[PDB]
């Protein structure tokens, strides 16, 4: 309910 | 926006979400073939796989789980009906429920 937690910014976390 | 405002831990969340928001969205339209930004081939491979998933909404897969988060807030600062994000489609047509693809 109200945003599920978005892993995928973490599974895709942008890094330099 | 800028000047005096502070990003605590949750909103430097909300940053990140932003950040692979615009990720989702930028691989879901990215029509240069030869661009091989990181996030946005990474991005391009979280998206097409959404495509060909099956446990995506059935509260088994977590990756088409997170996707669907993604593309849920920008859900609501989207307005295109034809919109490029898998799940952005999916979600702000159903509005109500979530699932996509029914
Ligand atoms: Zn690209
Ligand atoms: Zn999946
Ligand atoms: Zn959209």
């Amino acid at each position: 309910g109200m945003y599920p937690d978005p892993g995928l910014l973490s599974y895709i976390n942008e890094l330099c | 926006s800028g000047g005096r405002a502070t990003q605590s831990p949750g909103d430097s969340r909300r940053l990140s979400i932003q950040r692979a928001i615009q990720s989702l969205v930028h691989a879901a339209q990215c029509r240069n073939a030869n661009c091989s930004l990181p996030s946005c081939q990474k991005m391009k491979r979280v998206v097409q796989h959404t495509k060909g998933c099956k446990r995506k909404t059935n509260g088994g897969c977590p990756i088409c789980k997170q996707l669907i988060a993604l593309a849920a807030y920008h859900a609501k600062h989207c307005q295109e009906n034809k919109c490029p994000v898998p799940f952005c489609l999916n979600i702000k047509q159903k509005g109500s429920e979530f699932p996509a693809g029914n």
